[PDB]
RNA sequence: GAGGGCGCUUACCACUUUGUGAUUCAUGACUGGGGUGAAGUCGUAACAAGGUAACCGUAGGGGAACCUGCGGUUGGAUCA
RNA sequence: GUACGGCCGCAAGGUUAAAACUCAAAUGAAUUGACGGGGGCCCGCACAAGCGGUGGAGCAUGUGGUUUAAUUCGAUGCAA
RNA sequence: UACCCGCAGAAGAAGCACCGGCUAACUCCGUGCCAGCAGCCGCGGUAAUACGGAGGGUGCAAGCGUUAAUCGGAAUUACUGGGCGUAAAGCGCACGCAGGCGGUUUGUUAAGUCAGAUGUGAAAUCCCCGGGCUCAACCUGGGAACUGCAUCUGAUACUGGCAAGCUUGAGUCUCGUAGAGGGGGGUAGAAUUCCAGGUGUAGCGGUGAAAUGCGUAGAGAUCUGGAGGAAUACCGGUGGCG
RNA sequence: UUAGCUAGUAGGUGGGGUAACGGCUCACCUAGGCGACGAUCCCUAGCUGGUCUGAGAGGAUGACCAGCCACACUGGAACUGAGACACGGUCCAGACUCCUACGGGAGGCAGCAGUGGGGAAUAUUGCACAAUGGGCGCAAGCCUGAUGCAGCCAUGCCGCG
């Protein structure tokens, strides 16, 4: 336990990462957003009218 | 809808209640910033949106949206909250008012200054 | 002498005290469900006759949607 | 139609009946489609009836993968 | 002091919000679901009129925006002025007290109602016609209003009260008609299951197929007898009663 | 989702008390009184003229000016007085603050400025009694933070640059 609560003293004191070389790499594709709507009554709607605003 | 329906029990209107009740009908409130982070937004937005859980004078403890780019809003910062809804943050709504008591305005803005606490710049 | 005053005394009463309720605010181990999120696990209940027609009341059962019994409704397809 | 409270009930539960929180909808009817383990009619080497195949083998060829200094790039369901 | 006169010089004096739609006003650059915007819808993932900057423009102006709050728009609590078959909405049904409402004729009363008048409804405020601050704000004269209340006078169609009525509503009585309308007690026939026994023998039963199960301790099948419970084929009907 | 409440309670006779009627109080008698037309209990709240919005009806609202009410640190009480149960009067008790020689005493800005505080937020410790008004006075006149004015703030309206 108390190597534990010091691990997370350690990370309050020298966590940060020291960038270079990396040990390995990981190739995914993810961690912002994978949203695309799908719902095109919206988006298209607005175009729509929008098409007849203008014309 | 009959007269004497109506007679004995009337019309009862709608109650409405605010959506800002921790302002208390006041148009702002001073807070404490218990916590100064960033939040993702619900779907369809995605950002990090830059948010305090700020404890109020009045006792309450809200959440509330920092707007503008960049900011120096840390913990104890003590800043106003002026209600407004952010829709896309569940939880959040009041607006951190920029330029008042610890908020500084955002740094390099020409435009729309004044909801941004800016002075206008000098030549 | 009458009468007054002081004192004393009783009556009413505030502070305060006691006991016991009530009611409301906050809080509480643990717990019941609910909403939201990310969309992960098990199934696939409903939507078509959704592949066992669905639903309503009730009863019982079951990891879970649900399943089954009794009564009801059509807000059920097909009938060439 | 849930909690709490009240009334009722032997019980199951019934009745009265909120609030916080939350979404920008939810709904109803009809319309065009698509879809159906809905229905009807017709057709395709669709099945059936047949013939010979591929999948096994060695080789050619292309591809995936892997490897390399590079194994240049593209095609990558049917429709690479 | 107001106010008036004189001096010099454009001198001392313009910002805020916004420009996707709703909403008047569009382009480039930066950026790439990041940074950030947002009142709703929504923008942002590489040509962004929606983010940040510039140019332009638009609305406002010593103000301009944001926030808070009230009313509106919200006929979205519908008194004016909503709706309930399916969108939320008809109690499961009836009986019925209080309550609301009430067919038709005369007369009375005159409460409601109506006409007038009186007392009042403070002043200010709103509104109207004028006056004064150089105008306006502001001040201010008069009026109207204060939609109300009480008292008196009068009106009598309607509602109300009272008296009398009338039969069209409602109700009774007479004779019939149809009905699974309700309660009670009997009773009949078919069938199921069981029990007993007769014949009889190798399967029965079941499903899409099977197995569990019942059978040689004689099933299933067929016949006779017995017992018991429940529901009443046909009639039987988009028929009846409630 | 507060359904029962009420014993001086409701009434009466008599006595008392008030400036005055009265359960206002007392004795006794009666056994009443309130409540679905919402009694009672809980929460909120000063009321109004008005203000804002609205076509209107309504809805919200009750800052300023004016009428009414209630309160004067909190809880009581009376006294004087035509008038008070009395803001800058009195007595008592309490909390707080102050003085003390420790025995005991003092005070009340919700008057005007002002201070600390709270808050998003709201001004000067100003001039004058010259006008109006008030108290006293035969009168002069005295007093008057009412009031008339000035200061500060774009807080609103209006005007102008
Ligand atoms: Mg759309
Ligand atoms: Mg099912
Ligand atoms: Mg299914
Ligand atoms: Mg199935
Ligand atoms: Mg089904
Ligand atoms: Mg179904
Ligand atoms: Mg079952
Ligand atoms: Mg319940
Ligand atoms: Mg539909
Ligand atoms: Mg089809
Ligand atoms: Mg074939
Ligand atoms: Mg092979
Ligand atoms: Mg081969
Ligand atoms: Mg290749
Ligand atoms: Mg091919
Ligand atoms: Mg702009
Ligand atoms: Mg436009
Ligand atoms: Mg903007
Ligand atoms: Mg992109
Ligand atoms: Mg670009
Ligand atoms: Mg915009
Ligand atoms: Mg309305
Ligand atoms: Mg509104
Ligand atoms: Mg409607
Ligand atoms: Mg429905
Ligand atoms: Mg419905
Ligand atoms: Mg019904
Ligand atoms: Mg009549
Ligand atoms: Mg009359
Ligand atoms: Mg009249
Ligand atoms: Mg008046
Ligand atoms: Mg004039
Ligand atoms: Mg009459
Ligand atoms: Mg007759
Ligand atoms: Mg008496
Ligand atoms: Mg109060
Ligand atoms: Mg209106
Ligand atoms: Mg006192
Ligand atoms: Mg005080
Ligand atoms: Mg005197
Ligand atoms: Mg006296
Ligand atoms: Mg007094
Ligand atoms: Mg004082
Ligand atoms: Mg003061
Ligand atoms: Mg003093
Ligand atoms: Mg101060
Ligand atoms: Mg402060
Ligand atoms: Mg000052
Ligand atoms: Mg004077
Ligand atoms: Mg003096
Ligand atoms: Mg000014």
């Amino acid at each position: 336990q108390q190597l534990a609560e010091q691990a997370q003293n350690h990370w309050n004191n020298h966590t940060q990462v020291q960038r270079g070389n990396p040990v390995r790499t990981f190739k995914g594709t993810d961690f912002k957003s994978t949203y695309v709507e799908k719902s095109y009554k919206k988006e298209r709607a607005e175009a729509k009218r929008e098409i007849k605003l203008v014309v | 809808a009959t007269v004497n329906q109506l007679v004995r029990k009337p019309r009862a209107r709608k109650v409405a209640k605010s959506n800002v009740p921790a302002l208390e009908a006041c148009p702002q409130k001073r807070g404490v910033c218990t916590r100064v982070y960033t939040t993702t937004p619900k779907k369809p937005n995605s950002a990090l949106r830059k948010v305090c859980r700020v404890r109020l004078t009045n006792g309450f403890e809200v959440t509330s949206y920092i707007g503008g780019e960049g900011h120096n809003l840390q913990e104890h910062s003590v800043i106003l909250i002026r209600g407004g809804r952010v829709k896309d943050l569940p939880g959040v709504r009041y607006h951190t008012v920029r330029g008042a008591l610890d908020c500084s305005g955002v740094k390099d803005r020409k435009q729309a200054r004044s909801k941004y606490g800016v002075k206008r710049p000098k030549a």
